[PDB]
């Protein structure tokens, strides 16, 4: 039916990349 | 499933996971041929993605991962 | 500017800017705003007098 | 009658002249709509 | 001292001079207008007699004369209602058939198609169906024909002109001194005796001689033409003895204390008359006799020119205890030197009394054919609830006006007033707490119920079939009233009201009154009432106790009763005055009483009112839906506001079309209030600046300068349209719904 | 014209509404004379007369005749109020004369108000209709 | 605290000093008006910002102005 | 530090809170010709003493409201102090010794602008500069 | 068969993120260092 478990796990691992970049940008905008 | 009948199939927004639902509520939102309780989408994203050429769930998946990397770029 | 002469206000902040007033008295003490001018209209505070300078007035005849 | 001058100055005040004048106007409109009702438009020859 | 009549002769000349002088009464208004603020100040200062004159004697004279003028207004209104019942009604057709003829006065003139409003009310008559119950009042008065109504109307007009002449007389010709007004003991004696006890004794005389015989002949089935005139019961004694055989004994059982022969016409039945659904006229007359004796005895309490009696001042001086310091020491001087303190007490207790009257007149229906006239019952209940709420708010307003203007620290020193000022933080923070507590445990249970029912979890609700909250003390009191005719009132036959218990009384196949059973929904709604009353009290008491000072603004009494603020600093001080607390308390009074009358409407339609079959089972109007629907806010919105407003929206093209028009126009006025309530006058004054520019350009400019309304007038206009629109919506809704289904 | 407009005489819905006709006034034939007047208008599909305000002289009585009549009456009213305000500014108690009207000043002004278009043209061409922008007050910019 | 500034169109009628509930304003010697006195605001730290001085001022728009600024315990008027 | 008798009242809940011991505290002193009843700014009635009086208060505005009330009792010798939690007592009203409604020499112009208010510059002329439009 | 992720992420978003976020923000707005 839907996408697999591997694709959801890969998407979460990829979403860690804008999470880290967003943390750096939000801290830079404050700095 | 919405591809083969856009006129009679209700689009799904996302799933519901809510522990506050009683069993009649869980039954009431198990709709549009879904396995569990879901919300119906009313934003027309199915009509737009179907019109511009998307046909499978994997194409929607690669779109979402591409937008994750595109947001990483910005 | 003479006593009893109709004048028109040139102070922009005033209630009666570009409106005709009547001179009540003029002080000769060298003060900055000597001319006492009276009005028929009252301002938002309910007052119809103000002190003006000679530069803030033009005679209306 | 000096009291009659006081009554005339009373009738000439704003709420009393208003209620008299608007009573006359409303009476004209009410009587015209009694005798000639239902004038949605002016009828043409 | 002593109580004597002392009167000035010709204080004020009778002249039309000051009718030509608008605002003659204030030294600031008499200079004349310079802005449009003057025009509104001429109306807001028109009756504030303390700003008129400073001396208390002239103020008291103005108040006494204005009272006579006001009584003349009320008497013109009353005799006009009686005149419409005489000339323009189906009253005589209603007497012949009270169950099938709808009461109607006010024929409407046909001009613009509005003769649709002259609906078929029955009795061969077309007109607006009335809901004030004048018909039931007149049938209880014993009036059988139109000529008696004409005589009553002409007498009311003569009494109104007599009141108006009395006001002219005691202002211009014979004006009393101040020491005349301060004989409060003499006033209380004459009021309790003559105005109340002698009035109730005279009305007992009427009920014994005129009302009960004529109403007994009406209930027996005699036609109203065959019923004799009421003076023929006094002339021909045998008619009274044929109706009430206790009149055969005469007046000698009264003086010899053999009062048992009078039990024909002085009863203690209780319950309702099964023919009319009203109280027994014998009970009503016996009530008025007993009340008459109690008030005559009660009005002998206070001392006047003959030594015996009480000083009210001495009674108040004695009532001091350990907690409360000097007790009631200064309170006599507050009520004797300030008309505002008297207006606060009389207005608050008369508003409370009017609410009490509403509850008593629904549950023990006094008038014949009032109980099965469901429309009249709903309308007089909700009417008296609104009047009582307004008068309570006025009493709080004048309490704040007393504190600002007439309060004296020297008189009110260490007494109960001085001490309630000195712990107002304790009172107000504890009332704050009671309001937050009751808001949670009243309204949050409805929110719980909405959420539980929305989540498919009906077993987790607060209902009768789930977690039960039984109003167990009120169920207990109901059971004690049902059992009272047995033991704790042996001489009563039926309970005081059937609302507590005792079976269903049916008149004309409709429920007059039946036991009002209390479940979980009644528990919830009584706590909603407790909550909204307490918040209204919080606001009004916090206005009165902080009228003079607060932590925030220490010299608030110097700023007055009615002022907008003390400016934007110290955080912002908008709405600190006593006026502004009355202002906010008006909204909360509206909120509270709207829930009160909604509770009445849906409870009486769902659990009381309805039809009775020959088998005896009762089918109610909305079908018993109050128990499961009224526990959610969705249930109120759906089964009360959506479902019962079907009659006011589907009413164009019928005789009820004016109520649909008033429903929409009241929505308009209520919405129009929000322009005033949400905005402020700096915007409006700056808009008037550009409009005044456009007038100065075309040389059409008034010398009376256009100003925006004041801050307080913006608030007053806003709350007035809020109340007018919100109450007139409920008016048109109640009327169209109950004139259809009742 | 637009959206199924027929004359009222040809429309079956108008003639169906004309039978059950409420009487507006006390005479019994107000409901019949109402539809006999409205029969010459154009008619929607439901039976109601639709007015056409575009400006043709076939339908001048719908909006053009009420327009001229209203503009005459409203110009009368506004002109008379303007003339009264300008009449009382020379009297040095002008504010008292606005809450208390002078009938001796107002009644000739309301009598002379039939010629407000001629007087308005004569005051526009003379330049006395308006004030100068430097002579009236404004706010700081 | 708030900022209270006095402009030179003062006539020295002393009404702002009388209106002030927290003693911000005082009258000092001057020579630019007939009354030979201006208002002065040395204690602006006591200023709550209620603007009674601007209500009291008779000149056409305000020889004295209060400019609301940072909030303190005194300017907010807290007894706690 | 301050000599005076507390006025006669049985206490209120409107008195002074924890700010008095932790932040700052005010006192008002006055003398009276006779013992008479006045109204507290906290609410309630109190009798002042014939002689020196002392009444601690939470805010300065309480003291100036009370001093405005004491003028109705023809009492014009009132003094307002500011007390810190260290015990530091400073004399603030009237600070000069003369009431501020009267001109006294030795006072200087504070926050005087030598222009009319319509002559203040625009906000955009003073933008990013760290100054206000009404400065100087 | 990744539908079990909701029973992790919805409690985290609803409880763990508000507690950690409001604890950080509360101790930050009460801090006197920066
Ligand atoms: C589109 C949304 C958006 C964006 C891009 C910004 C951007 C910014 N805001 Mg901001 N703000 C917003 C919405 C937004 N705001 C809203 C809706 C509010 C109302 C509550 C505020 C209230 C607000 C305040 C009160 C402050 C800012 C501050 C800031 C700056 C630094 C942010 C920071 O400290 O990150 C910190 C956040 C994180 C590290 C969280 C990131 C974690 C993820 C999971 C990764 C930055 C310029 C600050 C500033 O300019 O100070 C110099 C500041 O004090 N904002
Ligand atoms: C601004 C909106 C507006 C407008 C344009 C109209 C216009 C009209 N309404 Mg109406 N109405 C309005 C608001 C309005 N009304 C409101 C708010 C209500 C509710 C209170 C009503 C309630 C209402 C009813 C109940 C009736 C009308 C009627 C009429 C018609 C006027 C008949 C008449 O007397 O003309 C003729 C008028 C004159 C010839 C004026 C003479 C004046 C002097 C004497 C002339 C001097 C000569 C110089 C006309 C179509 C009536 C009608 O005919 O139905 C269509 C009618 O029965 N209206
Ligand atoms: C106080 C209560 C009251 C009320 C609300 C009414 C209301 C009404 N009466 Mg009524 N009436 C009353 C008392 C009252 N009456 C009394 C006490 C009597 C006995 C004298 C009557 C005798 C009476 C008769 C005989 C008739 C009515 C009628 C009417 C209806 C139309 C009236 C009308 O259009 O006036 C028109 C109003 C005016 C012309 C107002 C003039 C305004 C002036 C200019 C103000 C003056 C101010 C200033 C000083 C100058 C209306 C429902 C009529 C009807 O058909 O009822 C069904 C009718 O025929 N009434
Ligand atoms: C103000 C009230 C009032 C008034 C004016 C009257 C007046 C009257 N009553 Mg009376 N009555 C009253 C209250 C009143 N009653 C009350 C309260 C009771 C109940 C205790 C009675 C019980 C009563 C009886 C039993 C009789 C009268 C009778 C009478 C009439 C003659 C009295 C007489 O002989 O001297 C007279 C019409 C007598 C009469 O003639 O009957 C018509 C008579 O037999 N009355
Ligand atoms: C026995 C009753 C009674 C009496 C004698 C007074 C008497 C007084 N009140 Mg009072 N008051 C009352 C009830 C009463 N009130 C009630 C019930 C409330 C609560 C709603 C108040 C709330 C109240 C406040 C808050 C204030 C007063 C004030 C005053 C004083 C001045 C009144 C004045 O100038 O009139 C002026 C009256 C008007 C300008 C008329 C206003 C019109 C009303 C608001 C609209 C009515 C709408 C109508 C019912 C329906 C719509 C009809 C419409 C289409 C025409 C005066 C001593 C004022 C004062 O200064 O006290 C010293 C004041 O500030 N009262
Ligand atoms: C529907 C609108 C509404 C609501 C909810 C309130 C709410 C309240 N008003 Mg009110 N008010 C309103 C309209 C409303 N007002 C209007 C229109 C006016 C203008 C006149 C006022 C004027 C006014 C005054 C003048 C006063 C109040 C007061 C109160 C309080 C009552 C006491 C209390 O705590 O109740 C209990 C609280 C409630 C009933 C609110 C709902 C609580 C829900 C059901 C439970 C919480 C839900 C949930 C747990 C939260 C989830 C959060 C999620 C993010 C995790 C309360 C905060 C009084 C006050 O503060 O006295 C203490 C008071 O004096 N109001
Ligand atoms: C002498 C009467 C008079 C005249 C000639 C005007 C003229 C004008 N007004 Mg207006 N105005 C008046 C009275 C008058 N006003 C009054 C009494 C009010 C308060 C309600 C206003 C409120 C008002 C507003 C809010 C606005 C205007 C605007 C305007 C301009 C456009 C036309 C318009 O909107 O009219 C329509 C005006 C109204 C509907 C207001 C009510 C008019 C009343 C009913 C007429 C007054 C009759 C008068 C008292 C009779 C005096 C007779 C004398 C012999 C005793 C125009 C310059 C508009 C503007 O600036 O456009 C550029 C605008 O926005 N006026
Ligand atoms: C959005 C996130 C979220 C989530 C995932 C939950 C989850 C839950 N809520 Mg909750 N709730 C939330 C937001 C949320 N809530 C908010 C914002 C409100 C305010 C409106 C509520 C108000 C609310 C109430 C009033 C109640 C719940 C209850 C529950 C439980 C579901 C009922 C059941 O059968 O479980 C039964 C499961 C248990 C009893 C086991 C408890 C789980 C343990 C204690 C977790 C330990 C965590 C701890 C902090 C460390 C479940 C744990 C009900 C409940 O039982 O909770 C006690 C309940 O009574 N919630
Ligand atoms: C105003 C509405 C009442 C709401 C208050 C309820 C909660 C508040 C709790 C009170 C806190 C302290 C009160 C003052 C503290 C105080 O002064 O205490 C002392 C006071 C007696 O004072 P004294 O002994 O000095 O008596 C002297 C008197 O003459 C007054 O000077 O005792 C009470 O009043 C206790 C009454 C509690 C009030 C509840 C009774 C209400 C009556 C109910 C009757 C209605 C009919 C019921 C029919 C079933
Ligand atoms: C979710 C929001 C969580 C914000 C708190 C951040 C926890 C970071 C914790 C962390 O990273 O700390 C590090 C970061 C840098 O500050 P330091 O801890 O170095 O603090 C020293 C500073 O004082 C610099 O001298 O602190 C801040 O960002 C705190 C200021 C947040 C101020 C709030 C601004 C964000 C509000 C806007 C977001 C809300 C609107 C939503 C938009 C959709
Ligand atoms: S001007 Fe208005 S908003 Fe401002 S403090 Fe005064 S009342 Fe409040
Ligand atoms: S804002 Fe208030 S405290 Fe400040 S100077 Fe003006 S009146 Fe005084």
């Amino acid at each position: 039916s839907s996408i697999s478990d591997t694709q959801v796990y890969i998407a979460l691992v990829v979403a860690l990349i804008p999470g880290l970049l967003a943390w750096r940008l939000a801290t830079e905008l404050y700095k | 499933q919405w591809i083969k009948d856009p006129l009679h199939v209700r689009p799904i927004a996302h799933a519901i996971w809510d522990p506050h639902f009683g069993k009649p509520a869980i039954e009431a939102f198990t709709q549009a041929g879904a396995n569990g309780p879901v919300n119906i989408a009313y934003s027309g994203v199915y009509h737009w993605w179907y019109t511009i050429g998307m046909r499978t769930n994997t194409e929607l998946y690669t779109g979402s991962v591409f937008l994750l990397l595109f947001a990483s770029l910005f | 500017v003479q006593r009893g002469s109709k004048v028109r206000i040139l102070r922009p902040e005033s209630y009666w800017f570009q409106d005709v007033g009547t001179v009540a008295s003029v002080d000769q003490s060298g003060i900055k705003y000597p001319v006492i001018v009276r009005f028929d209209k009252v301002n938002y505070a309910g007052i119809n007098t103000n002190n003006f300078a000679v530069d803030e007035l033009i005679e209306v005849e | 009658a000096d009291q009659s001058s006081y009554l005339i100055k009373f009738i000439s005040t704003a709420p009393v002249a208003a209620t008299i004048w608007l009573t006359i106007t409303a009476g004209i409109l009410i009587e015209f709509n009694r005798f000639f009702p239902d004038l949605l438009f002016h009828p043409l020859p | 001292k002593k109580a004597r009549v002392i009167v000035d002769k010709d204080p004020v000349p009778t002249s039309f001079e000051k009718w030509a002088q608008p605002g003659h009464f204030d030294r600031t208004l008499a200079r004349g207008p310079k802005t449009t603020t003057w025009i509104w100040n001429l109306h807001a200062l028109a009756h504030d007699f303390d700003t008129h004159t400073s001396d208390l004697e002239d103020i008291s004279r103005k108040i006494f004369a204005a009272h006579f003028g006001h009584l003349a207004v009320v008497t013109i209104w009353l005799s006009g209602m009686i005149f419409h019942g005489a000339k323009f009604s189906n009253y005589e057709a209603w007497l012949s058939d009270p169950l099938n003829v709808r009461p109607s006065a006010q024929v409407v003139w046909p001009i613009v198609g509005q003769d649709i409003l002259n609906g078929d009310v029955g009795g061969g008559f077309h007109g607006i169906q009335i809901t004030s119950g004048l018909f039931q009042v007149w049938r209880g008065w014993g009036i059988t024909n139109s000529f008696q109504l004409y005589c009553t109307a002409i007498g009311g007009l003569v009494l109104a002109g007599l009141f108006l002449f009395a006001g002219w007389f005691h202002y211009h010709k014979r004006a009393p001194k101040l020491e005349w007004f301060q004989n409060v003991e003499s006033m209380l004696n004459h009021h309790l005796q003559v105005l109340l006890g002698c009035g109730s004794l005279g009305w007992a005389g009427h009920l014994i001689h005129v009302s009960a015989p004529i109403n007994k002949l009406m209930d027996a089935g005699v036609a109203v033409k065959d019923i004799p005139l009421p003076h023929e019961f006094i002339l021909n004694k045998s008619l009274l003895i044929d109706l009430f055989p206790g009149f055969a004994a005469g007046l000698t059982p009264f003086f010899t204390l053999n009062w048992g022969q009078y039990a024909d016409f002085l009863t203690f039945k209780g319950g309702l008359n099964p023919v009319t659904g009203g109280l027994w006229m014998t009970d009503i007359a016996h009530h008025h006799l007993a009340i008459a004796v109690v008030f005559i005895i009660a009005g002998h309490q206070y001392r006047t020119n003959w030594g015996i009696g009480h000083s009210i001042k001495e009674i108040l001086e004695n009532h001091k205890g350990p907690f409360t310091g000097e007790g009631h020491k200064g309170l006599y001087e507050n009520l004797t030197t300030s008309w505002h303190a008297q207006l606060a007490t009389n207005l608050a207790f008369l508003g409370s009394l009017t609410i009490i009257i509403a509850h008593h007149m629904y549950a023990m229906p006094p008038y014949p054919y009032l109980a099965t006239d469901y429309a009249t019952q709903l309308c007089i209940f909700t009417h008296h609830i609104w009047i009582g709420g307004f008068l309570i708010v006025g009493g709080a307003a004048h309490a704040a006006i007393f504190m600002v203007r007439d309060y004296d620290p020297v008189v009110n020193q260490n007494n109960v007033l001085d001490r309630v000022i000195r712990h107002r933080d304790a009172i107000i923070s504890h009332l704050n707490w009671v309001c937050i507590f009751l808001g949670f445990h009243s309204f949050g249970l409805y929110i719980h119920n909405d959420t539980m029912r929305a989540l498919g979890r009906p077993q987790d609700m607060f209902s009768d079939t789930a977690i039960q909250l039984q109003p167990v003390f009120a169920q207990w009191v109901q059971n004690l009233h049902t059992l009272a005719p047995g033991g704790t009132a042996p001489n009563a036959l039926e309970p005081v009201s059937y609302a507590f218990g005792g079976g269903v009384l049916a008149v004309g196949g409709k429920v007059a009154m039946m036991p009002i059973a209390l479940g979980t929904a009644d528990f919830l709604i009584h706590h909603i009432h407790a909550f909204t009353i307490h918040v209204t009290v919080l606001i009004l008491l916090k206005g009165v106790l902080f009228a003079r000072s607060s932590r925030l603004i220490p010299d608030k009494a110097n700023l007055g009763f009615r002022f907008p603020c003390d400016g934007p600093g110290r955080g912002g001080t908008c709405q600190v005055s006593g006026w502004d607390h009355v202002f906010l308390g008006l909204f909360w009074m509206y909120n509270s009483l709207s829930i009160v009358i909604f509770h009445f409407s849906w409870k009486m339609q769902s659990d009381v009112w309805g039809t009775v079959d020959a088998a005896g089972n009762v089918s109610h109007i909305t079908g018993g839906n109050f128990a499961q629907s009224a526990i959610t806010i969705n249930g109120w919105l759906r089964d009360f506001l959506w479902a019962q407003a079907s009659q006011v929206i589907n009413s164009y093209g019928s005789a009820l079309s004016a109520y649909g028009l008033m429903f929409l126009g009241a929505h308009f006025v209520w919405a129009f209030s929000l322009m005033f309530l949400f905005s402020g006058r700096g915007y409006w004054q700056e808009l008037i600046e550009s409009i005044v520019w456009a007038h100065n350009k075309l040389k059409v400019a008034p010398a009376i300068q256009p100003r925006a309304l004041s801050i307080t007038q913006g608030r007053a206009v806003g709350v007035a349209h809020y109340l007018l629109g919100g109450i007139a919506t409920t008016w048109a809704f109640f009327h169209a719904h109950i004139l259809s289904v009742g | 014209l637009g959206a199924d407009l027929t004359p009222c005489a040809e429309n079956p819905a108008f003639q169906a509404l004309a039978k059950n006709a409420r009487n507006t006034t006390a005479d019994p034939q107000s409901g019949q004379k109402r539809f006999e007047r409205y029969s010459q208008a154009l008619c929607g599909p439901e039976g109601y007369p639709h007015l056409i305000v575009d400006g043709r002289l076939d339908r001048a009585g719908d909006f053009l005749i009420p327009s001229i009549l209203f503009l005459y009456i409203a110009g009368w009213i506004g002109w008379v109020g303007r003339a009264y305000l300008q009449a009382i500014k020379k009297d040095s108690d002008t504010e008292q004369k606005e809450i208390q009207l002078d009938l001796g000043i107002a009644l000739p002004i309301i009598a002379t108000g039939f010629a407000w278009p001629a007087a308005a043209v004569k005051e526009l061409l003379s330049g006395e209709l308006t004030a100068k922008d430097s002579e009236i007050t404004v706010s700081p910019r | 605290s708030h900022t209270v500034k006095i402009y030179d169109t003062c006539i020295g009628c002393t009404q702002c000093v009388r209106a002030c509930p927290t003693d911000v304003l005082e009258m000092v010697p001057w020579d630019g008006c007939k009354a030979a006195q201006v208002a002065s605001s040395p204690r602006t730290e006591d200023c709550v910002g209620c603007k009674r001085c601007e209500t009291a001022c008779p000149t056409d728009f305000l020889s004295i102005r209060v400019y609301l600024g940072a909030e303190t315990t005194r300017s907010m008027g807290l007894a706690y | 530090t301050l000599s005076g008798k507390t006025p006669l009242f049985a206490g209120s809940t409107g008195g002074l809170l924890t700010k008095a011991v932790e932040e700052e505290k005010y006192a008002i002193t006055w003398t009276s010709p006779k013992a008479q009843v006045f109204e507290l700014p906290t609410g309630g009635a109190a009798t002042m003493h014939e002689g020196e009086n002392l009444l601690y208060i939470a805010r300065k505005e309480y003291g100036i409201a009370l001093g405005g009330q004491l003028r109705k009792f023809k009492i014009t010798n009132y003094k307002i102090y500011r007390i810190l939690p260290s015990g530091e007592t400073t004399f603030i009203h009237p600070a000069d010794g003369v009431f501020p409604e009267k001109v006294n020499a030795g006072r200087e112009k504070v926050r005087f602008n030598a222009r009319s208010i319509g002559e203040n510059p625009n906000p955009s002329q003073v933008k990013f500069s760290g100054k206000a439009t009404y400065d100087a | 068969d990744a539908s079990f992720l909701s029973s992790i992420f919805v409690p985290v978003i609803g409880w763990v993120v508000p507690i950690a976020t409001f604890s950080f923000l509360f101790l930050y707005i009460e801090r006197e260092d920066v």
